[PDB]
């Protein structure tokens, strides 16, 4: 079994050993402990073949950090390797030397590393860039103990631009990790030069020289404008992590510009169709791309406010896009199209995605408290959804109602007349305190609140909270309102509420509304039915002290989630 | 093959008729709660015959035969002045629906055994079968308990098989 | 900046596993799957998942999760390109991606993840030149794999010099159930299929608008180009001065530019559906189908798909012209013309029953959705110039070119 | 490909 | 020139009745090349106009150059762009490289000039906009 693969593994014909190394890594593709096997397939690795040399450095790259003492039998092989004319085997072995996670290692690999960040062909030097940050990742002090970020430093100075980019990525991936000591940006005149090479490497290295200038920012205008000038031919380019991270950058060197220039506005209007255009990518990619639609029309509203119609949903988006184009819809919904919005989510009420219906209804509840022109329309429209008698679409509707009636209530006495009669078997405890609310604020548009809240009556002791304190504020406002025909109605809620109910802050209300009613009840009229200040808002509008660091996190998971960079990761 | 109905309201002597015209005998029969299906063979065409019993919790569930039904035949009791009012709405109720609108109706004034029972026009015109609209309604007096007029109307009905 | 590209498959074992870093567990990939079906049988599914403090970013391919996690602050959008170009390298090697490809191309599949990315950045991943080091069937790596033109191998040879470009556009359509259109625009994907001798250096000249204002021929018909995405290949500096668009092409199939303009004119094909839904009985469908298009120009096979509902029965199909087959593995009638002329209008009346106790749940009502496909017919009205062949060797290329509309997401809300 | 192409000009400066 | 002879009434009546003061989509024409109405071909176009008749001293609009040049695009194969003019200011001069026709307003009218194939007087109206 292993140990007739092993005399497969001892053996002098290539064509025995060659097999038995294509088992092994296809035993470790199944899910295998071959781990014993480790100083065995090591004796087969200093083989002519090159084929057979990947898989051997494979292995070793899994199978170090179980097996860290037996590790130290390929060393003398790395630097023997990393001789070779070919350049193709000293790349592999230097992007192998990284990779071996062994502390009792890593010491004695500085000097091929130094070796080859000075070599000639520069296949072997755009891997070992990325592998003196391979190497910082490991042991911190070695690097600066043999000084490879100078010689880092130095790559940057080069032409064959490729070298560039590696060299630039792992040096941000060094910088990111020192806490700020000895800062590696550098002067414009590198700028220049990192620009200039910006049009010269690939369609992956044009992400990270732009993700080296999200931590630059400029001291004039002129210098901006520079800048800006040659990084805004990004937003051509198909490949959708390029145009977003041109986006970062464009949207961190606007914070230095000059509103009353004419580069401000032909900015801004050569920024909004690559956001446009990010969402005609593959699904997953307009994921990203819409959770930083939301982080940029929180910061500058002023670019996409034409395009609501390229947020509208489609019906086979997935859900994680359909939650999402609401959300920004919510965002740019002003007076020019309420009826767009209006009768695009009166359209998406009539889904069974329950998560994506409750979200649309409250998208009428956020569109309506955002524009005050049409909360009209939008109670019309909620009213058109409860028409319906569908249980999920009233008991969010119901909450949207209550949601506008604190926030508008001035002349929407013409409604609850029709919310009178809604068939009160309403069953979840999110909806049953909205209507006790709206029966209680409006309580004399309502002619019969007075019978209609004794089906409430019959369970007072085991609803929930809110719908037994929501009753218990209502009666009394009814009974402050009209103290003729709900005379015994107050008394038998106060005899239910402070007798046999154990809620304390139940017992509580219930003794303060008992001992004001009984002490003073034209004073009453004054102290709970009076006239409430104005609600103050929920300002979803992220903080601008955070939201001018999530511009410099575009298109990462610190503006995905919408969080700073340090209370997600550990 | 035609597919038959027999709806109508409870002791119509319908699954009398469903079991004279199957078998040929009055058995003595249980007020049908769910429903019977018995193939008469009569007139070379087999009648599959649905009969549906028609007491108060039974009543709502008749749209579940009302599917591919090429004729109902809707028992109404002679001896029931008081229920040829909800036997009016009851054929008020069912015929104006979308499933079973080319189905022939064939009306019986069952149980002929008293003055009290009416003859065919004045349950013709207590049901208000001249206020119909499409319909082949054909009323057809039977008399369960003795065969008298019950081939005769599945000898209409057979007629108004084929056009 | 990925840690450890997985790929996994339908179940959750893992057909191959390459970590790139080590600062994530390699058994934390059995603690995806799980995560997947938790978040997904409560509808909070998303593309990034969250087990503690790793992070799962993943696509998902016919049988394929390639899941790529990672812990820190991580570059999403550069994680999802490198997730949609290993699908594209893999493709381009194995004619499908399967786990039939997985579980026999360990040989390559382990040396192309050894290759594409280093420590979580992506470096090589231009297929046509990583078809000349890494072979199914090795010596230096080429010189475009150093040099700035990444993507073409210098000395190839053709007898012919044919350049094959495809117009080809796509009509995005969403009509609302009022009759109004609400998104009616064009992406078209001028989709090249190069054959030539050398490094040449074409210069594609589209009728652009901008182009056409600079020159002075701002009353002729031009295509407004709302947003252009080129190809790497396409020099952008010198497209952003003046419109030019100057390109070093690869060898192959590629997709050259990928355009997308409005358009408020009519559109192509408008499907005017109505029901007769009577409950529990019956459904009916006199939907007609007519080509606002011109006379000339004739829509091969369109296929209008129109949703039935999901329990009906024993159809009845009066058309016109064109087969009707009713489909119920996806509850839809496939209302087939293979060809259809512009100007035209054929009528269809199906006629369903329906089942009389109904049903348990909602269905929803997906689009009227077609599938249509006019060739030698742009829309938006995009004419190719030219195409400058400029090479140091010299030579008479013959370019070529021919334009198609197809579908987009094609759809038409219902009733 | 069943569909055929159209020869466009080279030169055209 | 021979497919632009029995068109020659007729598109011209279509554009005298035209006033010089459903359908969607642009079809190109199945396998018959393109090119731009180039140098010698527009010498031809000139001395085509200028023995068959019937052009010179005719009213001028924008609408018989828009039906003009789809009839050109349909029957002849050649980019319905040729026939562009300056603008208002000055004289309404051809900006392509061969239209020995200059218009002069009476609303516009023809008149020959046979040094527009050379020596390109809308360059010196538009000197910028050529290189
Ligand atoms: N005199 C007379 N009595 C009849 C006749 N038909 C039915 N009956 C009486 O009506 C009663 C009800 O008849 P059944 O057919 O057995 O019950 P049913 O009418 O079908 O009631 P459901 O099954 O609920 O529809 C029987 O007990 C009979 O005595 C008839 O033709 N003549
Ligand atoms: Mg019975």
């Amino acid at each position: 079994e292993i140990f007739e693969l092993k005399a497969e593994l001892n053996s002098d014909k290539k064509e025995k050993k060659k097999e038995a190394v294509k088992k092994v890594i296809a035993s470790m593709t199944v899910g295998k402990d071959v781990s014993a096997l480790f100083p065995d397939v090591v004796n087969c690795m200093q083989t002519d073949n090159l084929e057979l040399k990947k898989l051997v450095y494979l292995y070793l790259m899994n199978y170090a950090k179980s097996q860290p003492d037996m590790a130290i039998m390929a060393v003398n092989t790395f630097v023997k390797d990393c001789e070779d004319p070919n350049p193709l085997i000293r790349a592999l072995a230097v992007r192998t030397m990284g990779c071996i996670r062994v502390d009792k290692i890593t010491e004695y690999l500085c000097e091929p590393l130094r070796k080859c960040l000075k070599d000639e062909d520069p296949y072997v030097r755009k891997t070992a860039a990325v592998c003196v940050a391979k190497l910082h990742d490991i042991n911190a002090q070695l690097v600066e103990d043999q000084g490879f970020l100078d010689t880092l430093k130095d790559l940057i100075s080069d032409s064959n631009p490729m070298v560039v980019a590696n060299a630039v990525a792992a040096l941000s991936e060094i910088a990111e990790s020192h806490p700020s000591s000895n800062l590696l940006d550098l002067n414009p005149q590198s700028i220049n030069k990192l620009l200039t090479a910006l049009n010269e490497c690939t369609e992956w290295g044009q992400i990270f020289i732009l993700d080296c200038l999200a931590n630059y920012m400029p001291k004039d205008d002129r210098e901006a404008q520079s800048i800006c000038e040659r990084v805004t031919p990004r937003l051509s380019h198909a490949n959708s992590a390029v145009v977003l991270s041109a986006v970062k950058v464009l949207m961190k060197f606007m914070e230095m510009l000059s509103k009353d220039l004419d580069y401000y506005g032909t900015l801004l209007k050569k920024l909004a169709p690559p956001l446009v255009t990010l969402l005609s990518a593959e699904p997953e990619l307009q994921y990203v791309a819409l959770r930083n639609i939301n982080l940029i029309v929180q910061k500058r509203p002023e670019i996409l406010k034409h395009e609501m119609k390229v947020f509208f949903v489609k019906y086979n988006d997935p859900i994680y896009v359909k939650l999402e184009k609401l959300d920004i819809m919510i965002r740019l919904a002003s007076q020019a199209n309420i009826a767009q919005v209006l009768a695009e989510l009166r359209e998406y009420a009539t889904e069974v995605d329950v998560d994506f219906v409750r979200k649309a209804v409250r998208a009428i509840g956020r569109c309506a408290i955002k524009v005050e022109q049409s909360a009209e329309r939008c109670v019309s429209t909620l009213l058109d959804l409860i028409q319906t008698k569908v249980n999920y679409v009233v008991q969010e509707a119901i909450v949207v109602i209550k949601d506008i009636f604190r926030k508008y209530p001035n002349k929407y006495e013409s409604v609850i007349a029709t919310l009178c009669e809604n068939l009160d078997s309403l069953d979840e405890p999110e909806a049953r305190a909205a209507m006790i609310w709206i029966v209680g604020e409006y309580a004399e548009r309502i002619d019969n609140a007075d019978e209609l809240l004794e089906s409430f009556l019959e369970g007072f002791h085991d609803k929930s909270t809110q719908v037994q304190l929501q009753l218990l504020t209502a009666i009394v406002k009814l009974f402050l309102k009209k103290p003729t025909e709900t005379q015994e109605l107050v008394q038998q809620v106060l005899s239910l509420a402070t007798q046999d109910s154990d809620n304390p802050d139940l017992r509580d209300r219930g003794y303060i509304y008992w001992r004001l009613l009984s002490t003073d009840p034209v004073a009453a009229k004054e102290v709970v039915l009076a006239e409430k200040p104005l609600i103050s808002e929920e300002t979803d509008l992220i903080e601008p002290t955070l939201l001018d660091e999530l511009i410099c996190y575009i298109g990462t998971l610190a503006s995905v989630y919408h969080k700073p960079p340090s209370a997600f990761v550990e | 093959e035609m597919r038959i109905l027999m709806v109508g309201l409870d002791a119509a002597g319908k699954t009398t008729i469903l079991y004279k015209l199957k078998l040929g005998e009055i058995v003595t029969t249980i007020p049908t709660i769910g429903f019977n299906v018995e193939t008469v063979e009569y007139k070379n065409i087999s009648f599959t015959v649905w009969d549906v019993g028609g007491l108060d919790k039974i009543r709502p569930l008749w749209r579940h035969y009302f599917q591919n039904t090429q004729g109902l035949i809707f028992v109404v009791d002679s001896n029931d002045r008081e229920r040829v009012n909800e036997a009016r709405e009851e054929l008020m109720r069912m015929l104006a629906e979308d499933e079973l609108r080319d189905a022939v109706l064939l009306v019986f004034a069952n149980k002929q055994d008293l003055p009290n029972a009416m003859n065919a026009a004045e349950i013709t015109d207590k049901l208000g079968l001249h206020s119909l609209r499409h319909r082949n309604w054909y009323i057809q007096a039977t008399c369960a308990t003795s065969g008298d007029g019950l081939y005769e109307g599945l000898d209409w009905l057979s007629n108004q098989l084929r056009n | 900046s990925a840690s450890a590209v997985y790929v996994l498959d339908l179940k959750g074992k893992v057909l191959i596993c390459r970590n790139y870093r080590g600062d994530v567990d390699m058994s934390e990939v059995e603690h995806f799957m799980p995560i997947l079906m938790e978040k997904e049988e409560e509808g909070m599914l998303s593309p990034i998942l969250a087990h503690g403090g790793v992070r799962f970013m993943w696509i998902k391919h016919n049988n394929l999760y390639l899941v790529a996690t990672s812990k820190k602050n991580a570059c999403v959008s550069l994680v999802f390109s490198f997730l949609y170009k290993v699908v594209q390298v893999f493709s381009e090697y194995f004619k499908e991606l399967e786990e039939e490809s997985i579980r026999d191309n360990f040989v390559i599949i382990y040396e192309l993840l050894d290759e594409l990315m280093d420590f979580g950045y992506p470096q090589t991943t231009d297929s046509k030149i990583l078809q000349e080091y890494i072979t199914q069937e090795a010596p230096r790596p080429p010189a475009t794999v150093t040099n700035a033109v990444s993507w073409r191998s210098e000395g190839i040879k053709y007898r012919k010099n044919e350049v094959f470009l495809d117009v080809i556009e796509a009509v995005n359509l969403l009509v609302s159930a009022n009759g109004n259109v609400l998104r009616s625009e064009i992406v078209g994907s001028i989709k090249m299929r190069v054959f030539l001798s050398g490094m040449p250096e074409l210069r594609l000249g589209l009728n652009d608008k901008v182009l056409f204002d600079n020159t002075g021929r701002g009353k002729s018909k031009s295509v407004e180009l709302e947003d252009v995405k080129f190809h790497q290949c396409v020099r952008l500096s010198r497209f952003e001065n003046d419109r030019t668009i100057s390109f070093i092409p690869p060898d192959g199939e590629f997709e050259l530019m990928s355009y997308r303009l409005n358009t408020h004119v009519k559109p192509l094909i408008w499907i005017e559906s109505v029901i007769e839904k009577h409950s529990h009985s019956r459904i009916e469908y006199m939907v007609k189908a007519k080509s606002q298009f011109k006379r000339r120009s004739t829509a091969n096979n369109v296929e209008i798909h129109i949703p039935v509902p999901n329990d009906a029965d024993s159809p009845k199909f009066k058309t016109t012209v064109g087969s009707v087959k009713w489909v119920p593995e996806n509850s839809e009638i496939v209302w087939s013309v293979k060809s259809f002329p512009g100007g035209k209008e054929y009528l269809m009346r199906a006629h369903f029953g329906l089942p009389s106790v109904e049903a348990e749940d909602k269905e929803g009502k997906p689009p009227i959705s077609v599938k249509f496909e006019i060739p030698y017919f742009t829309t938006s009205g995009i004419q190719v110039r030219y195409l400058k062949i400029i090479e140091k060797s010299g030579y008479q290329a013959l370019p070529w070119v021919r334009y198609i509309t197809q579908n987009g997401d094609y759809q038409l809300r219902t009733q | 490909t069943s569909y055929d192409y159209c020869r466009v000009p080279m030169e055209d400066g | 020139s021979k497919s632009s002879v029995i068109g020659w009434p007729a598109v011209r009546e279509r554009m005298r009745r035209a006033e010089p003061a459903e359908e969607v989509g642009f079809p190109v024409t199945p396998q018959v090349p393109l090119r731009p109405m180039t140098y010698k071909a527009a010498v031809d176009l000139s001395h085509f106009l200028k023995e068959k008749g019937g052009l010179e001293g005719l009213i001028h609009s924008q609408r018989r150059q828009d039906i003009l040049d789809l009839w050109i695009y349909h029957t002849q194969g050649y980019f319905p762009d040729w026939q562009n003019y300056t603008p208002g200011p000055g004289v309404r001069y051809p900006l392509t490289f061969g239209w020995c026709y200059k218009l002069v307003p009476v609303v516009l009218e023809w008149r020959f000039d046979s040094r527009l194939a050379f020596h390109h007087v809308a360059r010196e109206l538009h000197p910028e906009y050529f290189k």
